[PDB]
């Protein structure tokens, strides 16, 4: 009855790789004008999961959210199958003959690009090899969400271009000033994360800890795992920092910050920073005018910290002024001067505000050429649209943020015929046939290798090691003597703030058709599948909107914000954190997508619409509204003049949490360094052991003589040697939310749709629930807490007892492993568990899964069918291949032979996972620590992942209160 | 189920005697470790790090009698000897392996190198195209000591 | 309704029985929709806080349970005899040997 599913092995065996076993290639990952490092699994030359590069010290083996979804961007459906000309999918072979003849005998030809920001020498050198021939190449780096604004503020401050590195382990006290240094949206998310986390990591009854002082304008994830946070509208943070420095001593600076002479949180920190010279830091976010970053240079130089804000000289790239080029481009479009328009990886029709027109110019000019990954709003309007490779087939070169000089390993052949990666296309413009990127790229290195060993010992070494070691720019000294002090009066007011901000899960919409990311809860609010506007209850109760729910689904009102006659509406959600007259409308989520695959109707007797998330179209359609075109490109994160109109179409908005604010419950139990100094036994004090009875873990049951651990059949295997457990240094855990996504890819899952998750089911195993704790609602100070919660694979384990169909068991080593076969779906596996983590494959999402994503589910784990539970399993899959590899050859399992996904992805080294009963490993040090926070231990459950609490560190008085 | 329980009862005895001979060796090493690294290391958790196994090893001896006597009491159930033997060897090789992991750190501080005679040290699974583990298990077995690990450090 | 039931010597009146016996039972379908579910959300986490929205297919199964019940209860009932006629005429009437 069953099919006869064949096996089609190699013909021309590649010698290194082997069929059953993956092997780790060492790629990069570009975005946002820089290139994170990375490390793939590459099951038989097919990528399945990404990981970190442990050798590269910038990352030391970690991967934020924004990479693991890109792995699925690679395997999307509806990418760029055919080459589209005019909107017609016609043909490629004519284009090469076409574009080649255009290129060789062109002459001046007046072309333009509007690239993704380079951050690579092959791109920047081929630019010169290009510009050598054609006269004027305007070469605008259209930064996502305009100029980065950390750098333009510093080209005058130091007199030349520069980028910072921001160690944070040599530095304790950090005034953020809107800086999402711990934000997946921002760059260098690891080195900002880790050496900040180490400052937060104690391992002692008391240690010197960061004690940041964040003053955000919009509640953001960095402001959560934080101390003494403040809400204060952007466009006025300059006025905040104005009266700030006058209380430090740099200059008068009084007039801009008129009203903050004697504010508590200002005068508080000022004495501290001058009291912490080689340890204090002053950051600056992205929602400002650049004079703030002058002040980030002035005070941070004046403060004495230079080795703590490690500073690095770029390759003479100061020229990223969005006004200066992008308008100046279309000022040539309207004159018929510029003819060709070579976009690389961008959607400026989606982006690029109408205040400085793009589409009005785009339709004027023929010879348009959009290299592109999706087909959104630019392919549809162009005359030529190349398909694009992802970076996995580029042979690209790329710089890590501000440091080393990495290079991609391309893993897979171009999955689609005629993808034609941008780099060789940019060289195809250089009056020759399509340059083999393998040979093209190599030709740059010999001019710039900077290694006395030749290629086939160096190229092989760098392509191996993932990073060219010695690079990393030279470090500049103090250039500023109070130059940049003359753009203050842009502190304008008189209107609702309409500030933009990129969610951790999407970046200028460029990764929207990405389910692992799209169905990813934001850390602030567990929101999915819709852009939003978050704001205070005091404005809501002064505006007239709510987040009412009479079904646990958060029905939502709308705004219909209106800027310069370019209005759109969107759901309004509310948060008790944000300040007056300000809303953080997140981008992406409004990106129209055009499908090649059918909608896949099946009979009404059969469910497809609820399951076929890829059915009704591709993903990025109608998930929200597009918001980028509204802003003004001057200081192009903020905005004024939103004539709000509370209108109808009040539709749903869906979350996983659905609620918040535990009623004084024992689930985070924050504590101060003062209190921690007093009672290290406080993780237990909330629900201590009993009158005269044992400590809580290892507490006897009724049974102790017939307990299975005392019986052989649980004790007799090749496993009991190494009991497994997984603590969480919760003090550095803030909503990066990459603790999830690596679980989703390592131990495969499907996604879920808005129409489905509205009823509250999500097949994310690792909830990353957030919570609010105020002083009994004193001033509505949220003071959030984030904490992941996998299935703490219990010992007493109610769930194990209760599957009648023995689909659960305390497997050896604390593992409580689920079998996705034996279960039947009576779901009472889940109802017992206090932690509703036994998720359930409600519908058969995988059956409707297309012929594209199926590359991605890794070829080592049991994908699951309708009517089946599932849970964490501690990423058992990589216990097995390791313990098996130790069953072949006699050995133990090292401290780091195995790394879980929640471990290996969380850049803050929170999770450690090393086997219990192996005292040299990190877990036994992190469990033997004072705060072995045992979450809901009181139910006599005796679980592993005996994780840690947070220790928020307030300030001595110093006029704090 | 070949011929009953009484066949396996010889080898289960042959395991418990290895444990009994290791009561001497472990407790002997526990003297020697206090002698070798008197003050050459932290030693405050790290010596007790070696003792914490010892109370478990001795506890299993009284059990290995109880495990075994529950078998030899009635030899009519084959599905207890294979299990009691699979438990002993695991509860045995573990404690051998746990002694080692605490004992290799001894060399790791006295010697600046945890030696190349430490473990099989084979490598990951993709390092089988170069080095099958078959080679490694003939390195590990024929080089690494189970509990001649610190007496080896008497040569240092 | 039960503490409003005992009024006129247990309310022998037949038509009140139907309008009450329903309403007594409707609380039972709530009793098990309450006891099971009302403490199965809001149990030991706020993270697992979610209302229960019953679908339009939940209700046609409930209704269908009345359907198959009456369908098959009526079926054999019309075939078998309703009343326990064997013991009826054997217990209370003059089956007693004292006559
Ligand atoms: S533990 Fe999870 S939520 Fe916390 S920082 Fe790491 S990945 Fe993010
Ligand atoms: S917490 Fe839940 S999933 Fe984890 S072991 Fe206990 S019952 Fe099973
Ligand atoms: S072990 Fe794997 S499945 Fe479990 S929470 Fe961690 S990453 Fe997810
Ligand atoms: S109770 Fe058991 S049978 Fe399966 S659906 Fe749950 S593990």
């Amino acid at each position: 009855r069953r099919p006869v599913e064949k096996i089609l092995p190699y013909v021309r065996q590649p010698e290194e790789i082997i069929p059953g076993i993956p092997l780790y290639y060492a790629t990069a990952m570009p975005f946002r004008g820089s290139v994170r490092p990375l490390l793939v699994e590459s099951h038989e030359g097919r990528p399945t999961k990404i990981e970190g590069n442990p050798d590269h010290p910038l990352s030391r083996g970690a991967t934020g959210v924004f990479e693991q979804a890109s792995l699925l961007n690679l395997y999307d459906p509806d990418r760029s199958q055919q080459v589209l000309r005019k909107g017609e999918p016609a043909s490629w072979g004519d284009f090469v003959q076409f574009a080649r003849s255009l290129a060789a005998e062109a002459g001046t030809k007046r072309l333009a690009v509007l690239c993704e920001p380079s951050s690579s020498p092959t791109l920047a050198a081929l630019r010169r090899e290009l510009e050598r021939r054609y006269a004027q190449v305007r070469w605008v780096t259209y930064r996502p969400e305009g100029d980065d604004h950390e750098a333009l503020g510093l080209q005058q401050a130091f007199g030349r271009p520069v980028r910072a590195r921001y160690r944070f382990s040599e530095a304790r006290v950090i005034v953020s000033l809107d800086a999402d240094f711990l934000g997946p949206t921002d760059r260098n998310f690891v080195e900002n994360t880790r050496e900040f986390a180490a400052s937060r990591r104690m391992e002692r009854p008391e240690d010197e800890i960061s004690r940041l002082y964040v003053i955000e304008s919009t509640y953001t994830v960095t402001g959560g795992m934080a101390d003494h946070r403040l809400r204060l509208r952007a466009g006025d943070i300059p006025a905040f920092a104005a009266a700030l420095a006058a209380e430090l001593g740099v200059g008068e600076l009084r007039e801009a910050g008129a009203r903050f002479a004697g504010h508590p949180y200002v005068v508080e920190i000022a004495r501290d920073l001058r009291a912490a010279g080689a340890r204090g830091v002053v950051l600056a976010g992205e929602t400002q005018p650049p004079a703030v970053h002058a002040l980030c240079a002035v005070i941070n130089d004046l403060l004495g910290s230079l080795g703590r804000t490690v500073i690095l000289h770029a390759l003479d790239e100061p020229a990223t002024a969005q006004h200066a080029a992008l308008a100046e481009l279309v000022q040539a479009m309207q004159a018929g001067a510029v003819d060709a328009l070579l976009l690389l990886n961008v959607n400026p029709v989606y982006d690029a505000p109408a205040a400085l027109g793009f589409a009005e110019a785009l339709a004027q000019v023929p010879e348009v050429i959009h290299l592109g990954l999706h087909v959104d709003e630019t392919a549809r309007r162009s005359t030529w649209h190349l398909p694009s490779t992802h970076y996995l087939e580029a042979w690209g070169d790329g710089r890590a943020y501000d440091g080393t000089l990495s290079v991609i390993q391309p893993l897979i052949a171009p999955l689609y015929e005629a993808a034609h990666s941008p780099l060789e296309v940019l060289a195809l413009l250089a009056t020759g046939e399509e340059q083999s990127a393998y040979d093209l790229v190599r030709n740059t290195w010999r001019r710039l290798l900077a290694g006395r060993g030749a290629f086939e010992q160096a190229w092989q070494r760098v392509l191996h090691d993932g990073f060219l070691p010695d690079s990393g720019y030279p470090t500049v000294s103090l250039r500023p003597n109070r130059q940049a002090l003359a753009d203050w009066p842009q502190a304008a007011e008189g209107g609702l703030e309409v500030v933009f901000r990129l969610d951790p899960t999407v970046l200028d919409g460029s990764f929207a058709n990405n389910a692992w990311a799209q169905e990813l809860p934001d850390p602030i609010t567990k929101i999915v599948w819709d852009n939003v506007a978050i704001l205070s209850p005091k404005t809501a109760a002064a505006l007239g909107v709510k987040a009412e729910y009479h079904k646990g689904v958060y029905i939502a009102d709308v705004i219909e914000l209106s800027l310069d006659g370019r209005a759109v509406e969107l759901p309004v959600w509310v948060l008790p954190g944000h300040p007056d007259d300000s809303i953080t409308v997140y981008l992406g989520y409004g990106r129209e997508i055009t499908s090649t695959r059918p909608e896949r109707k099946t009979p009404f007797f059969d469910l497809d619409d609820y399951t076929d998330i890829y059915g009704h179209g591709a993903i990025a359609t109608g998930v929200g509204v597009n918001v980028a075109p509204l802003r003004r490109p001057d200081n192009t994160w903020v905005a004024y003049g939103a004539q709000v109109r509370k209108t109808g179409r009040t539709y749903k908005i869906v979350t996983t949490q659905d609620h918040g604010s535990m009623v004084g419950r024992p689930l985070v139990r924050l504590a101060t360094v003062e209190e921690f100094r007093k009672n290290p036994d406080f993780a237990k004090e909330a629900e201590p052991p009993l009158e005269g009875l044992e400590p809580w873990d290892q507490y006897p049951t009724l049974w102790e003589e017939n307990h299975p651990s005392k019986q052989p059949a649980f004790q007799d295997s090749d496993y009991y040697r190494n009991q497994w457990a997984m603590v969480i240094d919760l003090n550095a855990c803030t909503g990066c939310n990459a603790c999830i996504v690596a679980c989703d890819s390592e131990n495969n899952i499907p996604m879920v749709g808005k129409n489905e998750v509205g009823r509250g089911r999500e097949m994310h195993w690792l909830r990353i629930d957030r919570y609010f704790v105020s002083d009994e609602a004193h001033a509505d100070d949220p003071q959030i807490v984030v904490q992941p919660v996998p299935c703490m694979h219990c010992e007493n384990a109610p769930c194990e007892s209760v599957c009648p169909v023995a689909a659960t068991v305390h497997s050896p080593d604390g593992l409580n492993e689920m079998v996705y076969n034996r279960c039947i779906g009576t779901r009472y596996c889940s109802n017992n568990c206090p932690y509703k983590v036994r998720r359930f494959n409600w519908f058969n999402w995988v059956k409707t899964l297309p012929i594209q994503v199926q590359m991605a589910q890794n070829p080592d784990v049991t994908v699951r069918f309708r009517g089946v539970m599932e849970k964490c399993t501690y990423c058992v899959q990589r216990i097995r291949e390791a313990q098996r590899q130790a069953n072949i050859e006699k050995r133990p399992l090292r401290d780091g032979e195995v790394k879980t996904a929640c471990q290996q992805a969380c850049p803050a080294e929170a999770i450690t996972f090393g086997d219990l009963n192996d005292p040299n490993n990190a877990v036994v040090k992190q469990r033997q620590n004072a705060r072995r926070y045992e979450m809901l231990a009181a139910l006599n459950v005796k679980p592993r992942t005996s994780y840690l609490a947070r220790i928020t560190n307030p300030n001595p008085r110093l006029l704090e209160q | 189920y070949p011929g009953g329980v009484a066949l396996t009862l010889a080898q289960i005895e042959a395991a418990s005697e290895q444990v009994a001979q290791d009561l001497e060796q472990a407790l002997a090493e526990l003297e020697a470790l206090r002698l070798l690294a008197r003050r050459d290391e932290t030693l405050a958790p790290y010596v007790a790090q070696y003792e914490a196994i010892l109370e478990a090893h001795q506890q299993a001896v009284l059990e290995f009698e109880h495990w075994k006597e529950q078998v030899a009491a009635h030899p009519g159930d084959y599905r207890r000897a294979n299990r009691t033997l699979g438990a002993i060897t695991a509860r045995h090789e573990a404690l051998l392996q746990q002694y080692a992991d605490v004992a290799w750190a001894v060399a790791q501080h006295v010697n600046p190198a945890l030696l190349a005679r430490a473990y099989t040290s084979s490598g990951p699974r993709f390092f089988f195209y170069v080095v099958p583990p078959q080679y490694a298990r003939q390195v590990n077995e024929q080089a690494v000591p189970p509990l001649q690990v610190v007496r080896y450090l008497a040569a240092q | 309704f039960p503490q409003f039931f005992w009024i006129k010597k247990l309310r022998r009146n037949i038509p009140f029985m139907f309008i009450a016996s329903i309403v007594v039972n409707i609380g039972m379908w709530f009793e098990r929709f309450v006891i099971t579910i009302t403490s199965l959300h809001r149990d030991y986490l706020p993270s697992s806080w979610d209302y229960f929205v019953p679908t339009w297919v939940d209700v046609l199964t409930l209704i269908g349970s009345f359907g198959l019940f009456f369908t098959l209860f009526l079926l054999f009932l019309r075939f078998v005899p309703m009343v326990a006629i064997a013991e009826v005429k054997g217990v209370l009437p003059e089956a007693d040997p004292h006559f």
